[PDB]
């Protein structure tokens, strides 16, 4: 029943902020999604199904997860339209939605609403905000219409529209595919990743944060639940790793590197989808998450609209503490010891080799060293000599923010045996 | 069945078929609501009759007839303007458009179904208990669906 | 002789390191920007995995 | 349910009001002056330019439209229960009235926005 | 069965439309006819499978609906100052 307090807060706002100073309407939003995720800790062990709707260990771990960037991205925004904090609001749902049910159509009704309120939260209005925000509206509808025909697929192999069915040959093969387009789709993995770069860039930092974290974290908890097989698992792989690492090489600009390198990221994760381990998976988000949202909430600090990799330098000078935090976010998305992205890196790795692919698990483990040309290019870029650079140093909310956030990171590096323990039935 | 069915599919086909290729928008949305006619007549003949008449209503009535107001407000019915063809892509674009109809074919080839159970026609009067019923967290997740909708509408427009 | 031999073998490293760059904007390269050019490079993706299923 | 019997009927009562129009614009094209010369063909009023040039037009027939998409969505999911309500109970009443409501928030919000606009 | 094959082939319209089209609308529209090619089948499954495809389609609409009244406002916002929309007209982001 976090799901009551969503749709509460959301309709209730609604009309609220017509009464209410666009402020007011923030504190409120900000309220609400804290609370939603108190549930969540308190029903921990707890899992709740009602409809096609089902709370789980996964439901529970990966919407924790999405909830924290939601309240992660709400808190920088201070723009005075009440819409700008309603809209996520209903992306939330959405996403929760998203993770919470095996019913492919309600899956679909869910995607729709996670993903239609970010096209309007593309709009700075910058003119780069409306480009990326056209291409995110067509590729998406695009997607819909996809994952639309799978779900008419999955039905057909099939007596249900709810995942697990029995299935057949070739046509079930067929459905799984045209389930497998959209969702993949949604994770940034290549060769479907082509928005990715551009979205990222266009978009308002900020809103950023929110969709490179929450909608991730949603899109590989609703993964999970499809059947996916071993030899699409390694082409997905393979290219999201090759072509995330190598054309984030070529990257000049913080975002749109990022993206890549997300790219990479989302590359990844999918191995865990050869066991499906969600413990583990739980695990490596959970780092991620951590190190990703920390990462853009200083891209944010910078600038809103662009970040050139150059304006990252000299900020140890600048804020000690944002350096620190910045570098570590880079090692974490690295994937080096002893930080938390190693274990969730490792615990994916894990379950790849466990599932007994091998080249497939060596490619990825290359590139991903591939990957550790622009992290240090980033992480150390932290200590060069400032250039002219903008420079807004945040208020306590960021800089405390930012900080729990890397701190919690490497925590976790050390005591996974912490959360480890129970990313399972919630021991 | 097979004497008009024929002659429904082919035109079915042929109006999509039509909705692709002008480049008159006007033409196209039109022959796709003609589509819509012919879709939602075969819908009854497949034993779904009311989502046939929601189909004319909503789809044909409501939402191409929002599209045709998009195109008569902004014309646009001469869309081929100020270029960037690249034709090398044509041959490209209808390369593809033979793939995706190969693997669906080859999927639902060598598949045969029992498309036998005694519907009774699919008026809403067998499908509200489906709708409110098991269906009814999805029609509520829809319902909130369509506010977020509207709100996202406006805030989209809503020049300030 | 020896020596020589070694500086050039370092340079030959920098070499990799440039010819996986220079993959990578190939890669980068692909995307042009033109969103005809998105959806196309789209569908071909998806093509090669359903391909990729039997 | 009834017949499928009716329907072909249906397509028969189209089948006869089309070919009636058909008739109709078939005597007004074939009994007429004709005579196209500039002057007539031309527009209205008079030195013309009664539309015009304009860049296009308000969005306010854009909002009628798009409010009308979504309402009617609403009314397409409300007929199932109209016919089925006392069949479906108090529980049933109470989905078919939060989805009502929920729309109707939508509806509620974008009016105390307002479209003057 | 005829049905189905149909609905597969409609998708692959769309697809062309989706692929051909210069302007963003009519790039839209194929798509709409794409969801539809879903729906059809869908409807030919229900009738197999016992008539929760329909419901599924009925749904499907209203998702549609949604998204058409969104993507419309997009559409419109996108090119309202902005002159023809052909969607070559915005490059600016590239790799």
């Amino acid at each position: 029943m976090t799901l009551a307090i969503l749709a509460v807060f959301s309709v209730a706002l609604t009309l609220l902020g017509f009464v209410l100073p666009p402020q007011g309407v923030k504190r409120a939003t900000l309220l609400g999604l804290a609370l939603a995720l108190a549930s969540l800790l308190l029903t921990w062990g707890k899992p709740f199904a009602f409809g096609p709707y089902a709370v789980d260990g996964v439901s529970q771990v990966f919407t924790l997860l999405a909830l924290l960037g939601a309240l992660w991205t709400v808190g920088l925004v201070r723009s005075g339209r009440f819409e700008f904090y309603l809209l996520v609001l209903y992306a939330a749902l959405g996403m929760h939605l998203l993770a919470s049910t095996r019913h492919l159509l309600l899956m679909l009704v869910a995607l729709e609403a996670l993903s239609l309120p970010l096209y309007a939260l593309a709009t700075w209005r910058r003119g780069q905000g409306l480009e990326a925000a056209l291409k995110y509206f067509l590729l998406g509808a695009l997607a819909a219409a996809f994952f639309l025909y799978g779900a008419a697929l999955f039905y057909g192999a099939t007596g249900s529209l709810v995942l697990g069915a029995p299935g057949e040959g070739p046509l079930y093969a067929l459905a799984l595919g045209l389930l497998l387009v959209g969702l993949g789709f949604k994770a940034a993995l290549a060769p479907f990743h082509f928005w990715t770069p551009d979205v990222y860039q266009g978009s308002p930092t900020p809103v950023v944060l929110f969709m490179a974290t929450s909608v991730k974290a949603a899109a590989f908890a609703a993964l999970l639940r499809v059947a996916a097989p071993p030899e699409a698992l390694a082409l997905l792989v393979a290219l999201s790793v090759v072509v995330g690492n190598l054309a984030a090489l070529a990257q000049k600009e913080a975002k749109r590197l990022l993206a890549y390198s997300s790219i990479a990221h989302a590359g990844y994760m999918a191995l865990a989808l050869y066991t499906g381990n969600a413990q583990a998976l739980g695990f490596y988000l959970l780092t991620y998450v951590l190190a990703t949202g920390l990462a853009f909430a200083v891209l944010s600090q910078i600038s809103p609209d662009r970040v050139p990799l150059e304006a990252l330098r000299g900020l140890y000078r600048k804020d000690p503490l944002l350096g620190l935090a910045f570098l570590v976010a880079m090692l974490s998305l690295l994937g080096l010891p002893p930080l938390a992205g190693f274990w969730g890196k490792y615990l994916a790795f894990a379950e790849a080799a466990r599932a007994g692919a091998w080249g497939v698990l060596v490619l990825a483990l290359v590139t991903s060293a591939v990957s550790a040309y622009y992290y240090l290019g980033l992480g150390l870029a932290v200590f060069a000599r400032p250039e002219e650079t903008p420079f807004r140093p945040g208020p306590p909310w960021a800089r405390a923010a930012v900080v729990a956030a890397g701190v919690l990171l490497l925590a976790l590096g050390l005591l996974p045996g912490l959360v480890l323990p129970a990313l399972a039935a919630g021991g | 069945m097979s004497l008009l069915e024929g002659l429904a599919l082919f035109l079915l086909l042929l109006s999509g078929v039509l909705v692709v290729t002008l480049r008159n928008a006007i033409h196209a949305a039109l022959a796709l609501i003609l589509n819509f006619l012919v879709l939602a007549g075969v819908y009854v003949a497949l034993d779904a009759r009311f989502l046939g008449f929601i189909q004319v209503i909503v789809y044909a009535g409501a939402i191409v007839v929002l599209f045709l107001f998009v195109i008569m407000l902004l014309f646009a019915a001469q869309g081929e303007i100020g270029f960037d063809p690249l034709v090398r892509s044509r041959p490209l674009a209808a390369l593809l458009a033979l793939g995706v109809a190969g693997i669906l074919a080859a999927g639902l080839w060598g598949l045969d179904l029992a498309f036998t159970q005694d519907l009774k026609g699919g008026l809403p009067q067998a499908l509200g208990p489906l709708l409110y019923g098991d269906w009814l967290f999805v029609l509520l997740a829809v319902g909130f669906l369509l506010m977020a909708a509207t709100v996202v509408a406006v805030a989209l427009v809503e020049p300030g | 002789a020896l020596f020589y031999g070694d500086r050039g073998l370092l340079s030959g490293y920098f070499g990799l390191g440039g010819a996986a760059r220079s993959l990578g904007q190939g890669l980068a390269r692909l995307q042009t920007g033109y969103l005809r050019v998105y959806a196309l490079l789209f569908v071909l993706g998806a093509l090669l995995l359903l391909g990729v299923m039997r | 349910m009834a017949p499928i019997q009716e329907y072909v009927g249906t397509l028969i009562y189209v089948g006869v009001a089309l070919f009636i129009g058909v008739a109709a614009l078939l005597v007004g094209a074939l009994l007429g002056p004709k005579k196209p010369g500039r002057a007539k063909l031309m527009p209205y009023e008079s030195g013309n330019d009664p539309a015009g040039e304009v860049k296009r037009f308000p969005v306010h027939f854009y909002v009628v439209a798009m409010l009308f998409i979504l309402f009617d969505v609403e009314v397409a999911f409300l007929w199932p229960y109209a016919v089925s309500a006392g069949g479906l109970g108090l529980y049933g009443f109470l989905g078919v009235l939060a989805f009502t409501l929920l729309l109707f928030v939508g509806f509620l919000y974008e009016w105390w926005k307002g479209v003057m606009r | 069965m005829s049905y189905l094959l149909t609905s597969a082939l409609l998708f692959a319209l769309g697809v062309y439309g989706v692929l051909t089209r210069r302007t963003a609308i009519l790039v839209f529209l194929s798509i709409e006819l794409m969801l539809n090619a879903a729906n059809l089948s869908l409807v030919g499954f229900a009738r197999a499978y016992g008539l929760d495809g329909q419901v599924a389609a009925l749904m499907v609409i209203a998702v549609a609906a949604a998204e058409v009244a969104v993507g419309l406002g997009l559409i419109v916002a996108i090119f309202r100052h902005r002159e023809s929309t052909a969607v070559d007209d915005l490059s600016e982001l590239r790799g």
